[PDB]
């Protein structure tokens, strides 16, 4: 019971956009996934890497028992790298689940919900849409990706009802050019809650343009060791209380804009 | 039993002591063991006030290593002696702390340690001397066998628990300052703290972590906190509790062929939560391995091998 | 080319070296690959008179690294002036050579010193002052401002190529030794030699190497020689071949953001002994991936930033 | 031509005694080796720990592009343990062959060969018997151990014809009791070339019994580096030529008596 660590099996890995990812994971650890937006603490397959790599879970099935990320690499002397080498039938050592997710209780489905999302801040999104599915709220969910080479996860959000999906690509070669923040400023309605999840100046820009509302969740990435919040690694200042850190491990992933500072 | 050993001020079931910086209180990783397994904890870093830390990012990978500056955030004395301190008493009333003390002036120093050990539970105080006077010109106390012995005969005073000092490996000759930290009072030794590293990234060619440069650890830096634990152990009779890289009970009785007493574990927890139990629980075992009767033993055989 | 680099003394047709100690005098393993591949070579250590070296066991494994007591084994000056250089000669004439020249006292440095340039290969030499001195109580040279300076200037006085002088980063500050140096006369500087280190045999307990300690060396030293290299860098106008832990074209390209201006390889070739050609023929794909123009720019950018 | 280097594929590995595994390479490295006695330098799966290990060659097949090793792991720290994690089809990274093996070029039908080992100092001495076997002169092979649990190689070596093969153990667990010097003083013949391979003791024993031989081969360990003679990480003394180093990687690992002290 809590497991909190485990040599989790790789059911399958492709590499399904370019130098990025997709592993799928079968093990005990996801029973006790609950709210979208945790993640994971992977251990490199390299014993010079001690590290641990943080990477969102994408989506989970607790029948099946099995867990889904997507993880860009590095080059070839990155730990990324490494882990994509592993193939089907390899264990890998995992921490987790980790961190607060994105909250989904207080959601109802008159409330109009907008997603917003970057590069790899997209996959712990798509956990997010399959439970707020069910609460059959309407939902708008904009992507924004550098190229089309970066594309991920575009037929898994199409599948999903209730879904106005709009991607975008910095060089136009998809969709709409330019960045997701062009399409964030288009929508014509008044949004109750906003997830959001993507490169800091992604994160930036909606934060900025709904500084006034409350229900704004932000999953944050930084620096991590320890993975738990003992080793002050990975600290964000709060905005609600000054001096005091937060720690994204911990406190975070996501947190309310009320608390950040970009 | 085989594992346990006596050292001043400590009284610990087995050598096993998490490592300052990597366990915070330990209310994190308490979640995941029951903490009364280990020896002992060297908590975080106290200073006078409270402290934020440095900016991130504050951490990087190495080969066998990693870099932090952390900076020494922490709550500050009020806080500490209010909430964590007997938080770990509530939970684990008979599990002996070692107060890891930091600061900045010999005053903030000596004001730590006059207030910290009336916790019931701090059994000893561990002087982080490895950080920047401001007296002095951003200089570390640990390079300065004068200041050093300064300041520990100044801390000594007011202290009613005993006091090791935790020593920097960045030295020329690390021997003039354990014979001036032994001679002004120091009950014990810890080294080592972290060695001086750099990172850069290669797509901003600036240096990966805010704070430029930041403290080397683990198993990379094994065979230098080694080499300085048998320096010094040859030239103190004050014990030493051994630290840099451990990350199996080899390496903990290694620390042992070198002179420590007891073996603190610090970055390995962040690669597997479970290695203090998990080093504590096979220790029996690699000590048949080498016909190795107990602990409190090998001490005394290494002591005077030596 | 993009990689070629010219510094005193060397017109190097790209910046790989193989660091002294790690390739002998290129004779095996030119078995491997045609030398001329190289940038240079730092051949092993030359002392004036020969020297068997230390008793094994000589080297260790470590954490993503090794440790070394060779005791600077070598033929000794006739013989390398007479033997090894000139085959270096016949076989590579056009290969510039990095003539490392170790020592006991003064003396016997400058007689090296005086003699080594006469090689027509030797384009420069690569005063190794990590040894210890004799005159002084086995203190080493690179540890004491004034007696490095000496010592720099004493050899300054009879070479008839630049001098380089290769820092220790077993230091306390670095920076007095480096301003002393390249005060002396020093035409550049390699940084850096090894830690310091042991290992000790769990079943004999004793020390693993006979020389108890030994020079650690590695990946697990990269933080360590990026830091001190960063450090001079700040500090000197006389370039800089760093070296410490290189593996890759990206620790190569790291070193340049340091402050190097050609990156010496030595440890790395025990595990590939095609390290140093591999290095080469992938460092151009690297900096394209990093947007970087020649490595004589770099270097200039990176002056610049600084 | 000379590969030097080479990814071989392990064909099989299994543990045939205490700790002592046998794994069967498959390679073009194979093609290039000649003298009995050669060793190879291997390259630990564990990216901490960077220096090769190097282990005798116990016997190839030419046309079957394959060799043998045996060789004793440490314990879960150490790095021929991992190499014995290794599993059939992995590729594992081989320098080799390396040294100075045993001559057997001048051994001829009429002289009478001794054969002395202990331990892991075995193996190398199979592919010698094999290659002796083919001149048809007559050898007599004593093996030491220290246990029955540590005996390896013995039904190969009964196998060969020509061969009178006496095996020792330290406590008596199988055949004579006591060490492999022990037998060595019951030979009754005049030997006229000794091969020898095994723990220092052992290998101080057989040089001081035949001092006198001038064709007595002694094959060498040490710690290594490099594996192919620019480190000087291996010496020994030269008896030979006082001050002058023996490179046990180089040189050697197989010398005459004449050259070595002890
Ligand atoms: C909470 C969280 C969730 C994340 N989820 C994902 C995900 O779902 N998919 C994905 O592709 N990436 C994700 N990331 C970023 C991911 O952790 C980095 O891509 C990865 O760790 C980089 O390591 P490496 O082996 O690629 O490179 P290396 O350069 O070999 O890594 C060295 C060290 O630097 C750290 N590091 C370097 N860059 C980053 C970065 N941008 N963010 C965090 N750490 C970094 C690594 O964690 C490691 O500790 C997440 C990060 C966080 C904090
Ligand atoms: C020429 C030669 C041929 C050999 N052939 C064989 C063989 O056929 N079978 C076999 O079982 N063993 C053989 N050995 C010994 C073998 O190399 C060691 O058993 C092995 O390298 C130990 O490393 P490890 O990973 O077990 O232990 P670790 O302790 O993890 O090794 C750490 C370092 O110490 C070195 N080391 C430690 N002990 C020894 C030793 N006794 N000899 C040499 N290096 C050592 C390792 O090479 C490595 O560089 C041979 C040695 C030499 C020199
Ligand atoms: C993230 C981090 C934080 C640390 N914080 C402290 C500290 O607050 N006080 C201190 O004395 N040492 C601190 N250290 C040094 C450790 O206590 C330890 O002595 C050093 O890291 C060497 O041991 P290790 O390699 O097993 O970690 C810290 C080390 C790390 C990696
Ligand atoms: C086996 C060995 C021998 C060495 N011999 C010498 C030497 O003779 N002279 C010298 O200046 N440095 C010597 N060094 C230090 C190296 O030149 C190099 O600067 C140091 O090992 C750091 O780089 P690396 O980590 O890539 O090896 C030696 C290092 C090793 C490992
Ligand atoms: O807090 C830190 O940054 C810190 C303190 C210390 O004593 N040692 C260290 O490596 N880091
Ligand atoms: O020859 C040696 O032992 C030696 C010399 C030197 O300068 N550096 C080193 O690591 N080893
Ligand atoms: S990663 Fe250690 S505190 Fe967040
Ligand atoms: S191992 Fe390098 S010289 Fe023999
Ligand atoms: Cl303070
Ligand atoms: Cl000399």
């Amino acid at each position: 019971m809590p497991k909190l660590q485990e040599m989790m099996t790789i059911v399958s890995q492709r590499e399904v956009a370019s130098n990025i990812f997709e592993m799928v994971l079968k093990g005990e650890l996801v029973e006790e996934m609950d709210l979208p937006g945790q993640f994971l603490h992977l251990a490199v397959p390299n014993a010079s890497m001690l590290l641990r790599r943080p990477i969102s879970i994408s989506s989970w099935d607790k029948v099946a028992k099995t867990c889904t990320i997507l993880y860009r690499i590095g080059d070839e002397t990155s730990g990324t790298y490494e882990i994509s080498k592993l193939q089907s039938g390899a264990k890998i050592d995992v921490m987790g689940p980790l961190g607060n997710g994105f909250p989904v209780d207080e959601v109802v489905s008159t409330d109009k919900i907008l997603i917003v999302g970057g590069g790899i801040g997209v996959p712990p999104l798509y956990e997010l849409a399959k439970q707020l599915e069910e609460k059959n709220c309407q939902m708008t969910i904009l992507l924004g990706f550098a190229s089309e080479k970066v594309k991920i996860l575009e037929k898994e959000f199409a599948e999903l009802k209730n879904v106005s999906l709009k991607i975008a690509t910095d060089d136009g070669s998809y969709g709409t050019k330019g960045h997701v923040g062009m399409l964030m400023e288009e929508i014509d309605f008044e949004v109750d809650a906003l997830y959001t999840c993507g490169a800091p100046a992604m994160l930036k820009a909606v934060a900025k343009k709904y500084e006034q509302l409350e229900r704004l969740y932000i999953s944050m990435e930084s620096r991590m060791a320890c993975g738990i919040g003992a080793c002050y690694a990975c600290v964000e200042h709060d905005k609600e209380d000054e001096n005091h850190a937060l720690k994204v491990c911990e406190d975070g992933p996501v947190f309310l804009g009320k608390q950040l500072l970009l | 039993n085989r594992l346990s050993v006596k050292l001043p001020g400590l009284d610990l079931k087995n050598p096993i002591i998490p490592a300052s910086g990597c366990f915070g209180f330990g209310e994190e990783y308490a979640k995941y063991y029951d903490l009364n397994k280990l020896g002992s904890i060297m908590v975080k870093a106290t200073t006078l006030h409270p402290r934020f830390g440095n900016p991130t990012p504050r951490v990087a990978e190495t080969a066998s290593g990693m870099l932090n500056a952390i900076g020494l955030q922490n709550p500050g004395l009020e806080v500490i002696m209010a909430e964590k301190l007997p938080w770990l008493n509530e939970n684990f009333p008979d599990l002996p702390i070692i107060a890891n003390v930091a600061g900045s002036e010999e005053d903030d120093y000596v004001a730590v340690c006059a207030k910290i050990g009336d916790a019931p539970n701090v059994k000893v105080i561990e002087l982080n001397i490895s950080c920047p006077n401001v007296k002095h010109g951003g200089q570390a106390f640990g390079t300065d066998p004068d200041v050093a012995a300064a300041l520990v005969k100044a801390c000594k005073a007011v202290s009613k628990v005993p006091l090791y000092v935790k020593l920097s490996p960045n030295v020329t000759d690390i021997v003039p300052i354990a014979k001036a930290v032994e001679a002004a009072g120091a009950d014990g030794l810890t080294m080592i703290n972290t060695l001086m590293g750099v990172r850069f990234d290669l797509k901003t060619r600036k240096p990966v972590l805010a704070n430029i440069t930041g403290g080397l650890s683990g198993p990379a830096i094994k065979p230098v906190a080694l080499k300085l634990i048998h320096q010094v152990a040859q030239v103190v009779d004050i014990p030493i509790i051994g630290m840099g890289g451990v990350e199996s009970a080899q390496d903990v009785l290694e620390m042992y062929m070198a002179g420590a007493s007891a073996v603190a574990v610090g970055t390995a927890n962040f690669a597997d939560p479970f290695v203090c139990p998990k080093i504590i629980e096979k220790l029996p075992e690699v000590m048949d391995q080498y016909g190795i009767d107990s602990l409190e033993n090998l001490i005394q055989e290494v002591k005077n091998s030596k």
